[PDB]
Parts: C-alpha cells; structure tokens; sequence
C-alpha cells in the first residue's frame, strides 16, 4: 500500500508475440443470406503471470464478434501477449502501467492479427478506431500522476 | 501462516469490454456479384 | 483403373477462403528459452460439402504441431474451404477431383495462413513442401513412373 | 424428403498417407530471445 | 536469345500478362464521415 | 511395380519470403473527396536468378495500382521471392514448373503481403482472384510429372 | 517573441494509416548464408500539411537500417500518416504537444508495420522500444529563436 | 491576418537523438534448410 521505493516505477520491453488466435465463419456461404453493415462487438480480457523475478508476462486479448440478424457474420479473436521486466510499480502506478501502457504497446499488433483473419474470411476491411488506454484508465481513476525523475546507471 | 500476496493483484480481477464506435461502420457494399465466375 | 478422360466434367471457383483458423502457443513464454529440437507433427483431414447444386465445397484441416520435448511451442490449424463448382463427374474421376485436384488448390492458401500465424507468434517461418496428391494417389490408382533415359552424346 | 447424391461417396477419410518433409526440427539452431536491448 | 537457355525458359521470355475480372467488387468505400467523429 | 522412373524434375523448396514491399498513397487525404471506383490495374513483372547448381530464385513482383484515371486511390507493390531447386530437366519441361508452379507458390503469400499494405493505408481490402497459370500450360503439354530419381551425371 | 493565449483545447483523432511503405532486402539470399546478429540503425523524418479547419495532420516516419557482418541485413521504412483535429492549444504548448504527443499516437502502429515486414522478409521481427520524445524536444525548444508573434501577456 | 502560427511546424529537419538503447542486440542462430533432399 503504496510502498515508496527510491525507483519510481521501471519499464522494459522483452518481448511480443501473437499466443492465440481463433477465427471461426460457422455459417460463412450462408450469411450471403445477410449482407451488409453487422453488429460488431468488442470485448477486452487481462490474462498476466510472472516468468521470473521482475520478468512479467501480460496478455491483451481483443476479441472481435460480428452478425447480421439472428445469424453469424465471423468470430475473431486474438491474444496478442507480451513479455515486460517491471518493477518498482504499485498501486496507481502499477495499474496505470500494464493495465493502460503495456496492452496499447500490445493493441497494433493484436489489430493487425484481426484484420488479418477476417482477410482471410474474405470480408471486407475492418481497421478499430485508436482508443487512448492512456487517458482512458487515468479517467477510470478520475485523475494521477505520470510524470517523474530520472534515475538510471550500471548497476 | 495463509495470508499471502501474489505481487499480480492490480490488473487481472476482471475484463474491460470496449462500448463499440464506428461512424463510418466496416461493411459498405463489397461482396459476390463480380465474383469469379468470369474466367475463360 | 477408369480414369476415363473424356471432355465432359466442368470445373469453376467461385471463392476461397478460411472457414476456421486456430493458433495456440500454449507454452510460448517458456518455449523460447527451450532446446531448439520440436517435433513437427502434420495432419490432414478430409472433408467435402454440398452448398448448392453442382457447387461442391472443399475443405482442408491442415493441422501443424510443434513440441520441444514435452513443452508444446505451437499449434496452427487451418480449415481452408473453397467453394468450387463442379458437374460431369463420377466414379475415380471425382474420386481424384477431390481426393488429389482441387485439395491442391487450397494447400498453397493453408500453407500461407499458417505460415503467417507461426511468425506472428515470433517463430521460425514455416514453408510447407510440396506434396503432390496427385503422385501419391497415382501409386495406388493405376501407379505413375517410368523414363527412357540411357543414351549420351558419343563421338 | 433428402437428396442422397451419388456423387459425393469419398474424400470424407485419409485418401493416402502425408510425409513429413522437414525433419531435425524447424529450428536448425537459435533464434531470438525474451530479450529485446535495454533502457539505462 | 538464341535458341536453348538451360536450367530456364520462362519469365524473361516478356513476363506472361494477368487481367482483371472486374475492379466492381472491391472499393465501394471504408472512409466515409470524418471515418472516426470521436476518439476516447 | 517394377519400373525405372529418372529425370523427371526433382523440385523442393528451401526458402519463401518478401525481396521487397511497398504501399503508397499520394492522394490520402483526398480520397474522401473522390468517388470509390478506380480503374484498378494489375502490373506484374517476374525476374530468376541462378544461386547455384539447380538453384533457382523465382522473383514475383505483383503491383496493384488502384487510379479511376489520373486520379490515383492507393498504390501497393511487393516482390516476393522464393529459393526454388528444380533439377534433372531443363528448357520447356522446365518452363512448365517455373512459369507455372513457383508463381503459383509465391501468390498466396504476394497477395497477404499485398492485402496487408492497403489494410494499413485503411483502405478496402483486396483480395485477388484465382489466377492458374498452369491450367494453360496443361492444355498445351509438359503437364506431364511424376516423382522419382535424378542422376547429375552428364556436365 | 512571445505569445500567452489558450482557445477551447481539442485533440481527437480522424484517422491513422501508412502514407508510403518499404521493407528493401538487397542482399536478400546473400547474406542468409551468414544472416547473424545485426547491427541496428534508427533514422527519424516528419511530414505535415493542414487538410481542413481545426484539422492538421501529422505524419511520422520511422527508419530502421540493419547492417550485419560486410553488408546490409534488411531496410525498412514506414510513414504513419495520421489526420488530427487539433485546436485550442498554442505558443509554447501546442509546440510542446506536437514534438512530443502527437508522433507519440503514431509511434506504436510505426513501430508495428515494420515489426511484419521484417519477419515477412523472413528476419527477426523488431520490437521498437517506448522511448520518451518529451526530454529529448526540452532542449530544441530552449535552443530556438523566432516565434510566431511578439505579444507579452501575463498574469 | 496572420493565425495559425504555431499550429503544425515545430520538427521537419529530422534525424532525433535515438543512439539505439541496444545497437547490436536482436537475433543469433545458424540457418539452414531442415534436410529438404527430396519431395518422393
């Protein structure tokens, strides 16, 4: 409970790398049937663990539905995980950390995957709008800190 | 002693579901009508 | 046995496309600091579907899987469909048209899709070899080898 | 009422065994690493 | 150019040409409106 | 089954990937004041190279230019290339696999590469057609193959 | 020269995509003979032009030239063109803001269409790590003399 | 009339302070094909 460390949070980049992936079309030569504009559905889910000590594993899945009618358009979904040594992070700082910054490090990459498979269902293109993790999770704690000093050297 | 403490405690406790925007929407009109079918 | 090559049979795809996709890395995080010795077990699975009349679906469920020992690296698994219209066929002439043409059509689009998902996941690419389902086929059916190759320019 | 079509009778089964064309692993040696460069 | 190029004789012979089928099918439109009004 | 099948192309693959890719977009902005119907053009020009005995590098440069006149909607352009090792024949019989086959290997994967760069540039995805080059190739002659054995005995 | 003033702020984005694309692999089969450890290279460009009323854009280009061993691994350059309403912020601020936040927005999708081409080419995928453009733009803006007007407003 | 001062030019020369945080660090292993002798 905010333990004050002399080193105000700490961020590297190890890794990032595609874990999962599923695109089903159940009904892909029927919806034909049901051509145009779909109801498509967001929806965001936190997967993390610890590889060693200070190396963190965090995973965003963006898993993408679509359907027209009572009938499917295409099911996407991906993982896009990611590999992370932080430490000195707590509380705010943390939260702020791998729940705002590290998923939107992780987000082009997990986009790109889902434009990818729905190419491949052979759909039209589908290019998410830019949702600022950032400033969204500060106004989910209404308003924080990031901003800091320095300190960095061989050790 | 049970009490302990996974230092993974603030992020996953729960999702975070995206409320859907798209003014401009993704289909248009693309589809089977000059699919192939005109290869000789 | 009855190839019968006549000029009857009619043959035209209409479109090609993935029906499902499916890509776990269930140890990801652990298998990049693994020995570099996966085996790389492949699967084919057979499956045809009538759509309409005279249009007849094909798809293939090539499946890849890679374990370092007893750690799994990853699993790409790829139902490629392919609506192909097809009419004057019977016998082993359908018999080869599914069971050696038109698979042969969508193993390059299967290959690809894999290939692309093995080096999202941050994994050697892998290029599947060809196979010629034909060939194989043959060596069963009415078997197909022979060449007169003997003589050399002498002086 | 069902239009059981004689046509299609094959091809729902393993026509002829596959073989595997890259042996001694997808590797060959190492790659990169859980590791890109560094922040100080 | 002669008359027998080994171990080759395709592709530099003027690069065999592909037509279209129909350019109607793709390019109806993604970006229409100012394509996203709002960013949170 | 007693027959000696020799010199009959022996072809496997070593390596595929991107030589080269490139999107371009000069009229970006301005495509939404323009109407959405280019005169899209397919522009391809194919390139070997000899890396060493039967060594053969297929080059495939696939450029899709998208203009409705001079009024350009995106560009894109990849030149995918594959190591290919086609040995025993040569001249015609060799025409076939290489002027027909190899392109067939590297479309699948200049058309992602190629679908990708429009995606990026949030264009309408493209998706290109079915093209067998070797359907042609197969009314003609030098269809004929069969796997076996090759000898390189003869300078 | 100075200028103290501040309209009612606003900063949403209308669109990201790439402008102009190119991953060039020159020595591509040469240098996998011996493709090793590379040596890195980051070049940094911008472009810029208003489009419309309150809406400016800003592109960013990010280069990444490999060198390994005698010779080039791979180049790589992307410009992440992304259009920008911007308003309210001005002097000092808006200067601040636009060498810093806004090719910060663009930075993670850069970062992502070279990460693809790179491993399409066959090569280790590039994980551009998050650096801070604030610190490094602190002194420019200390090391500049020519500022839009001369107005002293003050509290 | 004169507006829009500030608004979009500040950078257009190029080439920021980035030495790289690791100039040399990113992959090492040996390539080669997996034994790909022959497809029959």
């Amino acid at each position: 409970m905010s333990e004050q460390n002399n080193t105000e949070m700490t961020f590297q980049i190890q890794r990032i790398y595609t874990k999962d992936i599923s695109f089903e079309a159940p009904n892909a030569p029927h919806v034909f049937q049901k051509d145009w504009q779909p109801e498509v559905k967001l929806d965001l889910d936190t997967a993390s663990s610890q590889l060693a000590d200070d190396v963190y594993e965090v995973v965003l899945r963006v898993t993408v539905t679509a359907s027209l009618g009572e009938e499917t358009a295409f099911l996407c979904e991906v993982q896009q995980g990611g590999i992370f040594s932080i430490a000195g992070i707590e509380g705010t700082q943390m939260a702020h950390c791998l729940g705002a910054y590290c998923p939107n490090i992780l987000f082009p990459y997990a986009r790109e995957c889902i434009t990818s498979m729905v190419s491949r269902g052979t759909f039209p293109q589908l290019n998410l709008a830019p949702v600022n993790f950032d400033a969204l999770f500060m106004n989910y704690l209404q308003q924080q800190a990031g901003e800091g000093t320095e300190e960095h050297q061989d050790a | 002693a049970n009490q302990q403490k996974p230092l993974l405690g603030l992020f996953a406790d729960g999702n975070m579901p995206v409320r859907w925007l798209g003014p401009k929407a993704t289909y248009h009109g693309n589809i089977d009508k000059p699919a192939v079918t005109c290869t000789p």
